[PDB]
């Protein structure tokens, strides 16, 4: 071997509004900001893997055109983002002299915006507010609390939703159209099943698993990839009676190499998340998969404690 | 347009090293009789005020004023270049985004050439000078240099106080008191050393003593240096310059004002 | 509840230049005086006469701020006292508002004689978004005015920004 | 075994001082010929790589090569013993767990002797230099260092462009840009201040200037400074020594 | 009272750089005779004893001894104001809250005075030299400072060890083990680099690099430095002055004791 190939979330990335295939409401929002100019400083949050930042380098791109280089101010979390940063390079990049259309604005793209530190984002709002007449903030994070109120009160508000199946569907099938690839129905359900929302997982299972076996079917899916570890701890949380639950953990969680901290925390969060049984019910068996964890993280994590919290949690649903 | 070339690098960055540490932000303004500049510390209470005519420069070219602002920092950051005896040259155009500075050695060989980026600040230059202060006085700036280092470590605040024929710096703190006290006089072994002092009313202010601090650095710049007094405005620290000068204007503390 | 908002458009409304100087981040009364000094007593380059609009006044933890108003007022009326019973000083001929949250504040308590005390009780930024939508020409439902002043809980800047984010689309 | 006196201890001071900071680990190998050393740094981008012919030194005998490996941080540490005029005599067995440092003053009086122990690293010498380079060039080292201390200050790359007779280092970050132009040329006046350059292609090159930083230590060995550049491998700056060389060879960014 | 003027307050400043860092407490007491002053550490393993006669001063006056504790740190913030060549004059009276220190120039012209506020101390002075050492030596200062030096990067601990015309210091630590030997040697060409040394038993004592760092500044006072060690007893450095000394009195480890 001397070189490897672009993978597909890679290759196939979009560079166009048009090929985005999440939330439609905002991608037609920012296609006609595009086609009108006038870019507004602008916060993307969400969940990873959905089209935040091919969004707004999609944005850039085609509201800059050739200029994208020499007016564009790409910062992700890699780079030095502090407040020597913010005072210095962030504020000549917007006091930089550019002649550019009458339509169009220098943009500075802030990747990961929720790591920013206090002080930089508290100097970031009059260095946006001093030159928001030649210069454009766009944030794209995950967490939209993380970025104090103030900057969040100069700037508009995008908030992107999960890709439903049909979304990922197209995708998937326009992916398989252009690569030539072997698939079939059970395949790409179970691949979507697997993907929870993730255009980039799904795509990342997808490339591996036609790289693994080259035909996409259910099988090879599930063979290569993991049936979503929160469904198996909530079909063992959701059981009617103790052995079917004890089963469910020795098989598919204990035989499978799962160490016992994720079980619990999967089960913490699957909990939290329930909706099918009451709320009184739901906290005490939060109370117990949370007092088994004080156990759990002092070492003596091991299958008879998750056995009791399964066996204490069955005791409260026993009325 | 701005062209400015100076002999030796080294005039510009002992200038520069003057505004240095007290300020952030200069503007400067070249015209057709020189190149004037001033800064303001953030709590305003100290004025940074460089004045350099024409004949301070080796060559100087000026049909259109410019008036540039830049961050100090970066300005003394790109400010070692000049070998001292590299020949500097600053050149801008009539609507600058940037100031350029541009070294080189006698011969062709090595030319270091910077593109500093401007700041945008709201030309406001003040003119606070006074027609006449209280009491003047000057002496070797490295004899006002140690008054100042002496004290400093007594106090934060550091008091002057002037009668006929008397001039006395005063500093009291916790770990005690001191004073240094000087008295005018003429000597002709060099009159560089002398200690010259005209009063029409005797004087008492109060200064923060990190301020003098940032001040006694014009020493590099001149032997001597005046100080004018005034209990009505700032007092006013000067060091002169072959055509020009350096003025560093320091309002008094109030009871507790820098 | 609009406070700085009411103070800044009925001294524009009464033709004077406003000045607004926040009391809680002037840490330095004793050189802000400087400030105070030439914006009450010099002329602005201005044709408007300045009104000095001091906010935060309450969160002034140096009374420096307080003591530089209480000695220009006491300085005033030494200088007018002077004018009506002197036999043969600068006047205040600018106008001072301050604004706090607490009027029970003990800073306050030596400016409280000189001042006229004026109670804001809990609209105003409906009125506001109102008149920015008819100048902006956009036609927007009042009742999507107040789901969005709800929405940002009275803060008046997300409010002006949630409103360019909907013109815009 | 190691048996190598420097007349001075001054020369192997200023040597290490040359790998100091940059490595942290240091490869020595003594042999019939002399003693080289190589040292790595964490990311490997660069290089140190020296060798001393046995003329170098005052007394050097060797009847069987020892590799030694240690900790840079260690051996500078008593790298300050040598008073400079001291005599320094590095003494090592055919299998050792130690390195002995003796530094002795010319009269009997006093006598510091140190021993250090030594880390056991896979030997793998690199043999990464070049037939040709691109482009040569050789310049007085305080000028180097001067080029590179300014362009330092306004950014994290300094870039290097030859073309035909003119050499010309960049810099552009935040601040600004700022860039040094040179020419080739002899001086008679003493030729040890000419600056020379030999361009077979023209190269474009930038590297980190944290490692031009590192870099221009050895000035404090040489009064010139030969850097070799090539698009096809890592640069190449080298600082001559009596009977030897020390060595820098940095890799290029992408 | 209290008046001794030095005729350079550089020698006042060394001998006080002596006492510094190492500790924070210093009992002064003037007499007849002179001055003395003993301070010690917190862990109590270094005495720093200073004897200055009357002889080594311009000026000397004692009618009446007074003691006088005062804060080290106070001190020597104060005594960076010499210039070295400034006279200081040291007053105070017979039951003094504080201590004035004088400086001043030959010129009436700057007077720089200080008034130190004292701490109460009781009068404790501890006389802990022996009449006979186990071993005595002497050697050039700079010589010792740099053997200290050298060991210290090694160990916490440095072991001087005297046998019949050897003395030999000795560190060993983590990254290995180092030593310096030296021989007694007379040198005509000038004996003040001479390396002297008189055995009656063969001594072998370990003490803290942290206190022998300390001791080695003493080099600023004398060219020598005499060096007294004995199994029963804190070992003695000293430095001698005109007309008094310096001493250092450091108790060797038991095993962990500095
Ligand atoms: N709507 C979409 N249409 C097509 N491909 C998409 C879409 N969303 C994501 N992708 C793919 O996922 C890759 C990565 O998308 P990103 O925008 O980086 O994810 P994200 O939404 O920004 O979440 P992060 O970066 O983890 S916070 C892209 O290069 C595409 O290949
Ligand atoms: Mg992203």
């Amino acid at each position: 071997t001397l070189s490897l190939q672009l993978p597909w979330v890679e290759k196939y990335r979009p560079q166009v509004l048009s090929d985005i295939v999440g939330n439609k409401e905002t991608i037609d929002r920012l296609q006609q900001i595009a086609k009108d100019g006038n870019m507004p400083h602008m916060i993307i949050s969400g969940m990873p893997g959905i089209g935040k930042t091919t969004s707004v380098h999609c944005l850039a791109h085609e509201l800059l055109g050739r200029s994208y280089a020499d007016g564009v101010l790409e910062l992700n979390a890699s780079d030095d983002r502090g407040i020597d940063v913010v005072r210095n390079q962030i504020k000549h990049f917007a006091q930089k002299k550019l002649h550019l259309p009458p339509g169009k604005h220098k943009i500075v793209i802030l990747d990961e915006a929720d790591s920013m530190t206090a002080g930089a984002q508290q100097a970031l709002r009059r260095t946006m507010e001093l030159y928001s007449n030649s210069t454009r903030f766009a944030f794209a994070c995950n967490q939209s609390n993380k970025i104090i109120e103030p900057l969040q009160s100069r700037c508009a508000i995008l908030r992107y939703s999960k890709l439903s199946d049909e979304d990922v569907l197209k995708r998937l099938l326009q992916i398989i159209k252009l690569e030539d690839v072997k698939y079939t129905n059970d395949g790409l359900e179970a691949i979507i099943f697997t993907a929870e929302g993730d255009m980039r997982q799904a795509i990342n299972n997808l490339q591996s698993t036609v790289a693994g076996h080259g035909l996409v079917n259910a099988d090879n899916v599930f063979k290569i990839v993991d049936s979503p570890h929160p469904l198996i701890v909530k079909k063992m949380l959701l059981a009617s009676n103790l052995e079917d639950s004890i089963q469910i953990l020795r098989t598919d969680l204990w035989k499978k190499g799962y160490s016992s901290i994720d079980i619990v925390t999967t089960s913490f969060r699957v909990t939290k998340n329930l909706a099918q049984v009451k709320e009184s019910v739901r906290l005490e068996m939060i109370k117990e998969i949370g007092l088994t964890h004080m156990r759990i993280l002092e070492g003596v994590g091991t299958y008879l404690q998750l056995a009791s919290m399964l066996a204490k949690i069955h005791k409260l649903n026993n009325k | 347009m701005l062209e400015a070339k100076f002999e030796e690098a080294s005039l510009f960055k002992r200038i520069i090293d003057g505004f240095k540490d007290c300020v952030q932000l200069v503007n400067f303004q070249c015209k057709e009789d020189g190149i004037i500049a001033q800064a303001v510390d953030d709590s305003r209470v100290l004025l940074v005020s460089l004045e350099i005519g024409v004949e301070a420069f080796q060559e100087y070219r000026c049909d259109h004023p410019v008036t540039l602002g830049m961050d100090l920092t970066s300005l003394s950051k790109i400010l070692r270049c000049g070998n001292n005896t590299d020949t500097l040259t600053l050149i801008a155009d009539n609507t600058p985004d940037s100031i350029i500075l541009l070294f080189e050695d006698t011969k062709k060989d090595r030319i270091a050439e910077y593109s500093l980026k401007l700041m945008d600040i709201d030309a406001d230059f003040l003119k606070i000078e006074e027609l006449q202060y209280d009491s003047t006085l000057s002496l070797p700036s490295s004899e006002f240099s140690k008054i100042v280092r002496d004290l400093s470590q007594l106090s934060d605040s550091i008091n002057i106080m002037i009668t006929k024929e008397t001039i006395k710096f005063v500093a009291d703190g916790d770990i005690g008191s001191g004073s240094v006290i000087i008295k005018p006089f003429v000597d002709m072994e060099h009159p560089e050393t002398s200690i010259k002092l005209e009063m029409d009313q005797p004087v008492d202010l109060t200064f923060g003593a990190k301020y003098l601090l940032d001040i006694i650095k014009g020493s590099s710049l001149s032997d001597r240096v005046g100080i004018r007094l005034s209990s009505e405005a700032p007092a006013l620290f000067q060091f002169d310059l072959k055509s020009g000068f350096l003025q560093f204007f320091l309002a008094p503390k109030f009871n507790d004002e820098e | 509840i609009g406070k700085t908002s009411v103070a800044h458009v009925i001294a524009k409304q009464s033709g004077f230049s406003v000045s607004e100087i926040n009391a809680s981040d002037e840490r330095a009364g004793p050189m802000v005086k400087e400030k105070i000094y030439n914006l009450l007593f010099n002329h602005t380059f201005d044709t408007n006469p300045v009104c000095l609009v001091a906010d935060e006044i309450d969160g002034s933890i140096e009374s420096g701020f307080i003591r530089i108003l209480v000695d220009i007022m006491q300085s005033d009326i030494k200088a007018t006292n002077k004018l009506l019973y002197g036999q043969p000083s600068k006047l205040l001929t600018r106008p001072i508002i301050c604004i706090c949250n607490n009027l029970y504040a003990p800073s306050l308590e030596k400016l409280k004689p000189f001042c006229e005390i004026i109670a804001v009780k809990r609209t105003t930024l409906l009125e506001r978004l109102n008149l920015i939508c008819h100048k902006e020409n956009m036609n927007i439902p009042i009742k999507a005015i107040n789901d969005l002043i709800d929405l940002a809980q009275g803060d008046v800047r997300n409010c002006i920004n949630n409103l360019q984010f909907l013109a815009s689309n």
